[PDB]
RNA sequence: CCCCCGAAGGGGGUUUUUUUUUUUUA
């Protein structure tokens, strides 16, 4: 986990930077954790998710609505996180809660007019991240949730608006992934390990949607203690994993 | 989905749209089953035992004629159950001394009144409050009846939710006195059944014209 | 303006005056994020309490030699409502009141006084609510800390009743807790000696205790049901780590 | 088997017993505190939990973490209620007996053990409020090296003579009380616990080296992740940590040729469940 | 706010390729401190930065370096504080990878961008304004003598910011927020001119300056 | 830290004075302080004084905007800021400390929120005016039952106080001095008085969970000495109306159900002398006043 | 006071919206 001695770190790096890549688990590169989801169980909610992780990660997805005219409000999405034992201030909560925002922008995050209702009024859906528990960089996690709940949205039906009393329309849209990469030394390594990620030379954040690397695109310090430089064809090498390891983990969130 | 609990009782999720000016919110509250509602039918056995006394220790008083009119067949030995329509225009009727002796009132008609005239909401429940040995209308709850209550099925409007309930009311109300003979009529104007696997259905004209003083009240009702 | 007590003795949601809302509690859901948990069901109420600890106190402020340290944090969700709240609650008074209020119970339940120099966190998350969200709250962190194996003397039972006109409500839903005065009762065990006694709304003296009695069955009926799950939870997970 | 009490519930209402933890009483009376099993243990009359952090007792063996460097002393973490300590002279300095106290030492505690630093120790004695204090002067005690750490629940490992053991593949475990846990390679001490041994013994010069063996070949790091994945898998299952289960666990594991495979729920569970069997079969 | 004079609460608000120039050592109540007015066609901008450190460290004994990096608002209220901590997370990882943070055990290192002035005249300008924010903080904290690997550098392309050491040959810093989708090569080639410019100009301003 | 420190010796002197039916200040246990309540120079302005505890109240009110969900209510607030003067355990202003929350939610809850003070009434146009009524608590000695005569105070105060009389034409309305047209008092509904009851645990905690014969003791408006040592502490604020306006528990030492019932009657049997004392020291202030405009007028 | 020694020394207390006025009056 965190806090490793330097022995500690000095034998994950070894292993995890020697060719091929050897994982405290004996994970593939490129091989996620076990995670269960469940979705449907906020009764209140217009969607609903909640993601568990092998380590211990919980993450609760809220997904609410709200008519509003386009004119004025132009941001028809709007993400709000919150972790536990996080303060709203804290820096990584806001640089999470900005970045999601951006991935979920009416702009191109997601098909806007899906969400339209008559020329001057829509709703706004309000994302609400529950972190519960978090071990590692939560970004995947949470964006899994989203795409979870997000995929068994339901909103009311527009029959100033007057909407049905007891049919719903689900709410059609795909909506994008985030997925976290390790740089360690010379390999790529998808979903690390709190440990992996204690040691991790780097990190890449590449957001995925409609079957394309789609932005936002980052480079991040998984850690404060070994962040090093990385050489380019590194980052090729991550984009080019992603979306070869994508589309199998859109189909196996999509089946339902 | 619904749970069952500890004493006859159950429970589900209502869950609709409310449509306040403007804007769209969806409601969701618990609708509890129960197994404990009196028919309040001086002719029932069953029921006087199954019963339980409310906030004052009272158990609810069985007013309904063990001996109600009885007409020509296919009708004897027979109850109204109403529909919001015909209390809505013949409420000046059901407050008639010589007629409408016996009458069921359905909790969901009670609330369709009530929404729709509150007044003549206020006449029928005062009609269910003064019942007596000249005047008998009891509230029946079928909504928190698990053997009455129908669940809302998709592309549905709430008409046909309503009547059903309504007519799932009549049914179980014939198959429950009919050991008794105690048939039930479901007076409307609604055209509401078209033959299914059932109940006596009259409108208000026809039911009166079944009646014995048919000549005195004819003209009792709107045009 | 509507019937929340009709002549036949029902309510909105189809219950008499006297009976609970569907009670419903798991132990042991958060494993990996806390020594003890809880997830909790009362009617539409749905509340995550996590206990984390006894612990070493994060600050070497905060440590009392003589007993453990109590924390209560209640975090209600933006979308516990049916409308999303756009401010957080995390500061408000009422929260405030709350968090002190549960903490000031359980400091005279808990034996703090074995586990000194120690640090007991308490983290609750009101994922849903539809009234009588005290009790719940009462209940849930009795679950998670007995759950946790924190010694204490005994269960407290949380409910709530409200009084509408001569007749009490118990355990009373969001609706009814509108256009009603109610009374939350945090009860310890089987006994009559209340934890908790909270008034916010005017009520009629005279028919004060009335409200009370309801209440303290109500909350043994509510002992009765959390016992009889960890019972259950014990029954199974000690026979099972058996060979 | 035994009673199963809750919070508030009369266990006796005998005033002869003695009460120990998980009660309480008044007068004759004598009530349950948390929710477990009853124990009689001779007149000791106790509540046992089903749930609770790692308690230290004397003479146990844990492995834990340097959390903070203080006064003549170091904070380690357990995983109990609270913090060991670790008092500088309760531990061996790089040398034999003859070293005498000094401040010069007292100043470089930090390069003896820091923040962060994994070591194997013995719980000396008990304070009042139940922490632990910790000695490693066994030449078996030490900051530890060349292998990973992982953790289980501490009620999980069942206890025996030893807790540290040679396994297969040329790898050491050491199953601390606690539950934190550390696969190392095998080493040359640990090579002679049969029954230029001197030599041996004298070349750990360095006990608080922070550096780890040059040479581990991939064959000992593919064991150490796959005995975590067994150890892991066993604790998923709730079953009893001990040698025989563990080196049962490893070769029935083998049946997956790639140790990744080890981390998916129904393979944690058949493993467990093969254990399990093969244990009630013998 | 009982800290401020905000006056009355009843009133409302009132609606209605480049070249560089790089100086240290201006500001005296702080270890380093750097000014950058970068100038291209239709569009200005000029932004100052100060090192505060290494300063102490409330909390446990940290093995090494702490730093801690704020973006301030200059003049208009321009950019989201979301976007900012984001930015300023993004900086801290870059100099987090520079920085030789080993040399200050139980330290902490606070540094403050003010954004003064950005005015293009032109008619998500947070990608274009990152580098010179990299550009003003190693220069900042070149002058403020703390020890650093290298001098992070950095470029801006197509809504691609991309922060080069060592020549340009290994990258510390990563940025794309959408502002199109083009190859990634050129916005590299481009981005890594814009640094080596930069670099040369660092290099420069901290020979005739320091 | 700033913490009271209390000796073995003095802890036990009290609880065993109180096992023998003794009060330190030499009051019985059912026995609330004498209520001294002084007016003084503008309406608004109380001094409340019980025994050695001190506070002062001082109201006031300007010309503010309705809240745009609330449009025909006026604004009301009320601040209870501790500070050092009282006592140095007290932080300067620890708005966030437990019992400084306690204390500010129960005089909310028995002032404000009661409807004590007519809110509507304060409303001047709908629209775009109305008035911004604030009480402010000042703590000048603490010995105990603060929420006590925090609300006499504020009450006394708000029944004292008197907004100067105005007359609206439309957009604008017109604001007088004294000289120019008198004053009028604000619309006070009912008068909610708290009782505070300390509970004291004189045998074991488990004779108090799991044991009969309850021996719990209970006191009324305790002193410093006394809420120091207390395991409890109930506050029940009520009016003449025979009105439970709120009870407030909030944890502490477990009591019997029929005992804080009994608290709330006696409570009621307290508040019926202070509410008629309030009333008639109000009576006698205007009097005064009356009379000294009566000897103004002529020399 | 626990810890060794042997027969005194050294270490330790843990810095919600259920959908014609007035008065008395057969
Ligand atoms: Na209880
Ligand atoms: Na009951
Ligand atoms: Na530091
Ligand atoms: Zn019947």
């Amino acid at each position: 986990h965190m806090s490793l001695s330097v022995a500690e770190k000095s034998y994950l790096y070894d292993s995890l930077a020697s060719t091929p890549s050897i994982r405290p688990d004996g994970r593939l590169p490129h091989q996620f954790r076990p995670i269960e989801i469940f979705t449907d169980f906020l009764p209140s909610s217009n969607g609903s998710s909640r993601i568990i992780a092998s380590d211990g990660s919980e993450c609760i997805v809220s997904i609410k609505s709200k008519v509003v005219d386009h004119h004025v409000e132009n941001e028809l999405l709007q993400v709000d996180v919150d972790i536990a034992g996080q303060r709203d201030d804290a820096l990584v909560v806001e640089t999470i809660t900005s970045l999601l925002n951006k991935v979920l922008k009416s702009g191109s995050g997601v098909d806007s007019s899906k969400l339209q209702l008559t020329k001057k009024y829509s709703f706004k859906i309000f994302v609400d991240v529950l972190v519960i528990s978090s071990h590692s960089h939560p970004i995947s996690l949470i964006s899994f949730a989203i795409y979870s709940a997000l995929n068994s949205t339901y909103l009311p039906k527009l029959i100033l608006p007057t909407f049905h009393d007891y049919d719903m329309v689900k709410l059609d849209i795909n909506p994008p992934l985030v997925f976290i990469l390790a740089v360690v030394g010379n390999n790529m390594l998808l979903d690390p390990a709190a440990n992996e990620s204690e040691v991790a030379n780097n990190g890449l954040i590449i957001s995925w949607s409609n079957g394309k690397i789609t932005s936002p695109i980052r480079s991040v310090a998984l850690n404060d203690s070994n962040v090093k430089s990385f050489k380019p064809h590194l980052l090729k090498q991550g984009l080019a994993m992603v979306e070869k390891y994508a589309p199998d983990v859109v189909r196996s969130l999509e089946n339902l | 989905r619904r749970k069952r609990l500890a004493d006859g009782l159950s429970v589900t999720q209502k869950v609709f749209v409310r449509s306040r000016n403007g804007g769209a919110t969806k409601i969701v509250r618990e609708h509890y089953l129960r197994s404990d509602i009196p028919c309040l039918s001086r002719s029932c056995t069953k029921c006087p035992q199954i019963v339980v006394p409310d906030a004052q220790n009272e158990l609810p008083k069985f007013i309904l004629s063990d001996s109600p009119l009885e007409l020509s067949a296919p009708i004897g030995k027979h109850y109204v159950v109403l529909d919001t329509n015909v209390v809505l225009q013949a409420i000046d009727l059901l407050e008639n001394p010589n007629c409408f002796f016996d009458v069921i009132v359905p909790q969901i008609v009670l609330d369709e009144v009530r929404n729709k005239s509150y007044p003549v909401y206020t006449r029928l429940r005062t009609l269910c409050r003064d019942s007596d040995d000249h005047k008998r209308f009891i509230v029946f709850h079928n909504e928190f009846s698990e053997h009455t209550f129908v669940e809302r099925l998709p592309n549905e409007t709430i008409n046909d939710r309503n009547n059903r309930a309504i007519r799932k009311t009549c049914q179980w109300y014939s198959e429950h006195l009919k050991p008794y003979d105690i048939n039930v009529v479901l007076v409307t104007n609604d055209r509401l059944n078209r033959e299914a696997a059932n109940i006596i259905t009259k409108s208000l004209v026809q039911y009166i014209e079944l009646l014995p003083n048919a000549d005195d009240i004819r003209d009792s009702i709107p045009q | 303006r509507l019937e929340i007590y009709s002549p036949e003795g029902l309510r909105l949601d189809g219950r008499r005056w006297n009976e609970l809302r569907r009670f419903e509690s798991s132990i042991n859901t958060h494993p990996h994020a806390a020594d003890g948990s809880s997830y909790m069901e009362q009617g539409n109420n749905k509340i995550i309490t996590l206990v984390k600890g006894p612990k070493e106190p994060r600050l070497k402020s905060q440590m009392d030699t003589s007993k453990a340290l109590l924390n209560v944090s209640v975090n209600i969700t933006k979308f516990s409502k049916f409308e999303r709240s756009k401010s957080s609650h995390k500061n408000e008074r009422r929260v405030l009141e709350i968090q002190t209020s549960l903490v000031r119970m359980f400091e005279k339940n808990v034996m703090l006084n074995i586990y000194p120099r120690t640090v007991i966190d308490i983290e609750i998350h009101v994922l849903e609510q539809d009234g009588g969200i005290m009790g719940s709250l009462i209940n849930g962190i009795t679950l998670a800390l007995i759950d946790a194996g924190i010694s204490m003397f005994d269960y407290i039972s949380g409910i709530s009743v409200g009084l509408y006109d001569t007749t009490p409500l118990l355990d009373t839903n969001s609706l009814e807790e509108n256009a009603m005065s109610t009374v939350t009762l945090g009860v310890v065990g089987k006994s009559e000696k209340l934890s908790l006694l909270l008034v916010e709304d005017k009520i009629p003296l005279d028919r004060l205790e009335n409200v009370l009695a309801i209440g303290i069955a109500g909350a043994h009926r509510v002992r009765d049901l959390m016992d009889e799950e960890l019972r259950k939870h014990a029954q199974k997970r000690v026979s099972n780590a058996s060979a | 088997d035994s009673q199963i009490v809750t919070p508030g519930e009369l266990v006796t209402d005998d005033p002869i017993w003695m009460r120990g933890h998980g009660t309480y009483f008044l007068d004759n009376m004598t009530y349950s505190s948390v929710a477990g099993t009853v124990s009689r243990v001779n007149r000791l009359l106790s509540v046992i939990p089903l749930k609770g952090r790692y308690a230290p007792e004397t003479g146990d063996h844990v492995v834990g973490r340097i959390a903070e460097v203080g006064n003549k002393r170091w904070k380690v973490d357990i995983g109990g209620k609270q913090h060991a300590v670790l008092m500088l002279g309760s531990v061996n300095l790089p040398g034999g007996i003859l070293r005498r106290k000094s401040e010069s030492d007292e100043l470089q505690m930090r390069s003896f053990l820091k923040e962060g630093d994994l070591l194997n120790a013995e719980v000396q004695s008990l304070f009042q409020d139940g922490s632990a204090s910790l000695h490693t002067r066994s030449l078996k005690y030490g900051k530890l090296r060349n292998g990973m750490f992982c953790q289980v629940p501490s009620s999980l490992i069942v206890r025996a003579k030893n807790h540290t053991h040679n396994l297969p593949g040329n790898i050491t475990v050491v199953l601390g009380v606690n539950g934190y846990i550390w696969l190392r390679k095998t080493s040359q001490m640990d090579l002679a616990r049969d029954t230029i041994t001197r030599l041996e013994e004298e070349s750990s010069w360095q006990i608080y080296s922070d550096e780890n063996d040059p040479s581990i070949s991939n064959n000992i790091r593919q064991a150490i992740c796959r005995y975590a994945n067994v150890i892991k898998a066993l604790a998923f299952c709730e079953i009893g940590i001990t040698q025989q289960r563990i080196v049962s666990a490893y070769e029935a594991s083998m049946v997956y040729s790639n140790v990744g495979e080890l981390i998916e729920k129904n393979v944690m569970e058949s493993i467990g469940s093969d254990i399990l069997t093969a244990e009630k079969m013998r | 706010d009982r800290r401020r004079l905000l006056g009355p609460a009843a009133a409302k608000p009132m609606a209605f390729e480049q070249e560089l120039s790089l100086h240290t050592g201006f500001i005296e109540n702080c270890n380093g401190s750097a000014l950058v007015e970068a100038r291209s066609l239709g569009h200005q901008t000029s932004l100052i930065t100060a090192v505060y450190g290494p300063r102490s460290i409330r909390g446990s004994f940290t093995s090494q370096g702490t730093i801690s990096i704020q973006l301030k608002n200059g003049l208009l209220e321009k950019y989201n504080t979301n976007e900012l901590k984001e930015v300023s997370s993004f900086l801290m990882g870059i100099f987090n990878s520079v920085v030789n943070l080993s040399r200050y055990p139980k330290s902490g290192i606070d540094i403050f961008v003010y954004l003064t002035y950005d005015k293009d005249l032109t008619n998500s300008q947070i990608s274009s304004l990152i580098p010179h924010c990299i550009t003003s903080i190693t220069l900042a904290l070149a002058d403020a003598g703390i020890e650093l690997v290298d001098m992070a550098g950095a470029g801006e392309a197509n809504g691609t910011v991309v922060s080069f050491i060592k020549n340009g040959e290994e990258i510390v810093g990563f940025w794309k927020d959408d502002g199109d989708d083009e190859d990634l090569l050129e916005c590299l080639d481009r981005c890594k001119e814009q640094y080596n410019r930069y670099r040369d100009l660092m290099i420069s301003c901290l020979m005739n300056q320091e | 830290a700033k913490d009271i420190e209390i000796s073995a010796s003095e802890s036990k002197f009290i609880l065993e004075a109180l096992r023998q039916n003794y009060r330190l200040d030499g009051r019985s246990f059912d026995q609330f302080r004498d209520v001294e309540i002084t007016f003084g120079k503008e309406f608004g302005d109380v001094s409340v004084k019980m025994g050695n505890t001190k506070v002062h109240c001082r109201i006031s009110c300007q010309i503010a905007q309705p809240y745009e969900d609330r449009p025909f209510e006026g604004l009301f607030v009320i601040s209870t800021e501790i500070s050092p003067m009282a006592g140095s355990q007290f932080e300067n202003g620890n708005i966030t400390g437990e019992d400084e929350v306690l204390c500010s939610r129960i005089i909310e809850k028995s002032v404000r929120r009661s409807g004590a003070l007519d809110v509507e009434g304060l409303c001047i146009v709908a629209g775009s005016k109305c008035w911004a009524v604030r009480a402010d608590v000042h703590f000048l000695d603490c010995d105990g039952g603060f929420i006590d005569a925090s609300c006499i105070a504020v009450m006394a105060g708000l029944m004292h106080f008197k907004k100067p009389d105005i007359t609206v034409h439309g957009e604008q309305i017109i604001v007088h001095p004294v000289n120019e047209r008198e004053p009028v008092p604000l619309g006070i509904l009912h008068i909610p008085i708290c009782v505070t009851f300390s509970f004291f645990n004189p045998q074991d905690t488990e004779e108090n969970i799991k044991g009969e014969t309850n021996s719990e003791i209970s006191i009324i408006d305790a002193t410093l000495k006394e809420e120091l040592l207390r395991d409890g502490v109930l506050t029940v604020t009520l009016n003449k109306n025979r009105e439970v306006v709120q009870v407030s528990k909030a944890g502490g030492l477990p009591m019997d159900a029929l005992t804080l019932m009994k608290c709330c009657h006696e409570a009621y049997s307290i508040i019926e002398k202070i509410t008629d004392q309030i009333l008639q020291l109000l009576k006698e202030d205007s009097e005064k006043r009356n009379k000294y405009a009566a000897m103004l007028t002529s020399e």
